[PDB]
DNA sequence: ATCAATATCCACCTGCAGATTCTACCAAAAGTGTATTTGGAAACTGCTCCATCAAAAGGCATGTTCAGCGGAATTCCGCTGAACATGCCTTTTGATGGAGCAGTTTCCAAATACACTTTTGGTAGAATCTGCAGGTGGATATTGAT
DNA sequence: ATCAATATCCACCTGCAGATTCTACCAAAAGTGTATTTGGAAACTGCTCCATCAAAAGGCATGTTCAGCGGAATTCCGCTGAACATGCCTTTTGATGGAGCAGTTTCCAAATACACTTTTGGTAGAATCTGCAGGTGGATATTGAT
């Protein structure tokens, strides 16, 4: 058989979803966790398809972007691997958790 | 019209108008609208250029989301006035941390 | 019923750049969406200078001091001589 | 749950794109109570002007409203 | 000298109201302006936006309410609220 | 009689309505604006003296000085989430020392 | 070359009121540009606005509009 | 002579969090007065020639200054304190500037 | 360094979703011409507070010595994430009634608008007031050496 | 644990700057009372486009296994905090000349206010067109074992 070593793979992700555009989480998922959490708002409500779109590119931009000053969090501890603990400080320095 | 006098693209009544209706101020110079528009074209004609480039850079004819990303990302001075915005289907600029690179 | 946007006037700009070059659907949207924004922004800030100056009135003056604000360097004196240069040639005409 | 069908290989592309190389386990837990948070908070506002304009219809201009108010301006939808 | 008007007055009064017997500094009374102030502008601002992106002319109690609602965090918001709905409803009462 | 008393207000309805007139927010204002507002801010207002206030009796004080607001403000997750951008002048921060820091 | 005015013994006491325990001693040199930097932005609109007024003087309404614009609201100045 | 007992000293450390405690106390400025007004006065300067300042304007630049850099401490010392020292160096302020949307 | 399993790349091809040119259409602009009104500039200048110099004194900054302890480099174990391939269940895609967004029209409660009568929040300022800053001395820790 | 060197809590004391003050002038504001204009709630309604259901695409859930990363433990040296001596320059308190901010009356260039006519930007059902997504072939670069 044939195995790439670990992290190979993975830089070869990183540089294939930072070349593309497209949309990481899948539609109706997502579909489904916006309509729940607005039930918790107003009931018996309709979205345009327009604005669970809006909704999710705006979504990923954030997730991703977090991600980013995430990574920047892990590295400054001399680690290459993030975690919960790199998320938290970087929301909290971004006034997130003020 | 007004936009020809000015020697412009874009609508210098339209500019007078909206300006007019967003209660910005009881009244609005002759001046203002022009020297807005003014403005809001130079601004347009700025992210089109390089989004064209960035199009020619892709062997690409049409302008897409990304072209805009990539212009506005890759530009100090745009990427700075549009630093709390998100364009959409933009994705991101190329970029891996050094030290996530493989050890030569 | 209407929807007006700036889509017509982005596109002129867009043949005066780049004569061949093309702009599709969505490119345009950002593109509204970018120059409703900034106009935004720029009104904002005259309503403010001319209030803080209790003045009624929103003049190229407003305007020019807004983008001075509003801009970063470069783009901030580009965008202030294309505005006097504008109103110049608007009042140089009958 | 719905939030789990934001699944580990969703989150796994975002933090790729993210140029991310390695991942804990215990992120993806993370990300999604994250995500819940911000979801929350923009779709809160978003309804409430769909309460003000008596719609029962979330609109796309309600969503950039409700981004714009979060400081998180988003163009391609309306303003 | 046009007079330069401020909050003063009515911040003295409510603090008479809860603290009696507590007085403030003209410092702390000048931070009490600005705070009232900066409140004025943010709920009067979210209210105008509103009114424009509905196409309305007036800002009304309802501009406000919602303004507050978008405004005011958890429990500041349902007890502004509160007050605000009770102020207007014995205004109406009233003539 | 005054808008205030019709409304059973403290803070000057009166001034408010004029304030929203000025500020040219909107080409019109409807009468219950001000009173809301007015309200609202008068809540506001009473809200954050009474904790104020409290921070004064802890320190041994009678008279509200800046770090009391900031005090106030700073311990209600609600105020301080509120004023979350905003500086009081003379106002300092509230004791907080990271564990580690300490022996 | 005022900036130097801005000295080592200052900087502690801001740290020190920030929760600093331990300063290394390059910390100095890079408070100081990241005050300079700070106080240009600031003065930068400040004076703006005192010449869009068309003055000749620094107003302490001038320093509190700038710092909303760069949104750090300032209390106990004149708003 | 009795010298066996050596003067009274504080170990590292002690004196820095008896600082922290005294200074988390108090509301007064850090920065010597004078000294912050040639700064604002020669930044000014260099911007536009010829200006005066309300001596309130002085102030109100100092105390915005003052809390922005304490607060940018405190983020920087969480930075340092998450690489698992007790130290603020450089980098830990940069970090947070970064993180903070001031440099990226 | 030598294959070899795979990923990546370039030149070419083509169907088609999304872009474009068209004649037509009209309410809504946008521009023109006229009469009325008013914001805010110019000129005069009262009066604020800003720049500056003066002189004395101490609280703070500067510069040095000295050594505790924290940052950083090296080593190394074992816990855990990355790569992978087996297997299918959820998401994606295209079709169709009905909810409700949105356009149109009626008309009453509500908000401008100009006239005056009246109350009141600034303020110049005077006076008398009063909480607490800051110096103090003594009771209670809090540290650090041994 | 015991103890000496300091730091810290602290209630009592009291003059002083900052607060509460009040006689009184008042221009401005806020309130009362019609008269006139109108925004936008209501009710009816046509039709986008949104929620739902059947069906075909294709990404995710899983367990195995081990490469390599996180961090515990040890070590070494250099830097930074504590203490101390010296004396500079910030702070404090006044005084003062006058720059320039801010109030006031004058007056017109410029703006609001309709009324009237030409024009354009948005919508639309119709027809035509086309940049490039994505699929194929074949070359060659990249990675990982040996």
């Amino acid at each position: 058989p044939h195995r790439y070593r670990p992290g190979t793979v993975a830089l070869r992700e990183i540089r294939r979803y930072q070349k593309s555009t497209e949309l990481l989480i899948r539609k109706l998922p997502f579909q489904r966790l916006v309509r729940e959490i607005a039930q918790d708002f107003k009931t018996d409500l309709r979205f345009q398809s327009s604005a669970v779109m809006a909704l999710q590119e705006a979504s990923e931009a954030y997730l991703v972007a977090l991600f980013e000053d995430t990574n920047l969090c892990a590295i400054h501890a001399k680690r290459v691997t993030i975690m919960p603990k790199d998320i938290q400080l970087a929301r909290r320095i971004r006034g997130e958790r003020a | 019209t007004r936009s020809s006098r000015a020697g412009l693209q874009f609508p210098v009544g339209r500019v007078h108008r909206l300006l007019r209706k967003g209660n910005y101020a009881e009244r609005v110079g002759a001046g203002a609208p022009v020297y807005l528009a003014a403005v809001l074209e130079y601004l347009t004609a700025e992210i089109l250029e390089l989004a064209g480039n960035a199009a020619r850079d892709n062997k690409k004819t049409r302008i897409i989301p990304r072209h805009l990303q990539l212009a506005v990302r890759n530009d100090e001075e745009l990427n700075k006035l549009l630093g709390r915005v998100t364009i959409a289907q933009g994705g991101v600029l190329p970029n891996i941390q050094s030290v996530l690179l493989p050890k030569k | 019923s209407r929807k007006e946007s700036y889509a017509i006037y982005v596109y002129k700009v867009l043949k005066q750049v780049h004569p061949d070059t093309g702009i599709s659907s969505k490119a345009m949207s950002i593109m509204n969406s970018f120059v409703n924004d900034v106009f935004e922004r720029i009104a904002g800030e005259a309503s403010r200078l001319a209030h803080y100056n209790k003045r009624s009135t929103i003049t190229s003056r407003e305007i020019q001091t807004a983008v001075r604000l509003l801009l970063p360097g470069e783009l901030a004196k580009h965008a202030v001589s294309e505005g006097t240069k504008a109103v110049t040639k608007y009042t140089s005409a009958k | 749950d719905n939030i789990q069908g934001i699944t580990k290989p969703a989150i796994r592309r975002l933090a790729r794109r993210g140029g991310v190389k390695h991942i804990s386990g215990l992120i993806y837990e993370e990300t999604r109570g994250v995500l819940k948070v911000f979801l929350e908070n923009v779709i809160r506002d978003a309804v409430t002007y769909t309460e003000h304009a008596k719609r029962k219809t979330v609109t796309a201009m309600d969503v950039v409203y409700a981004l714009k108010r979060q400081g998180r301006t988003l163009y391609g939808f309306g303003g």
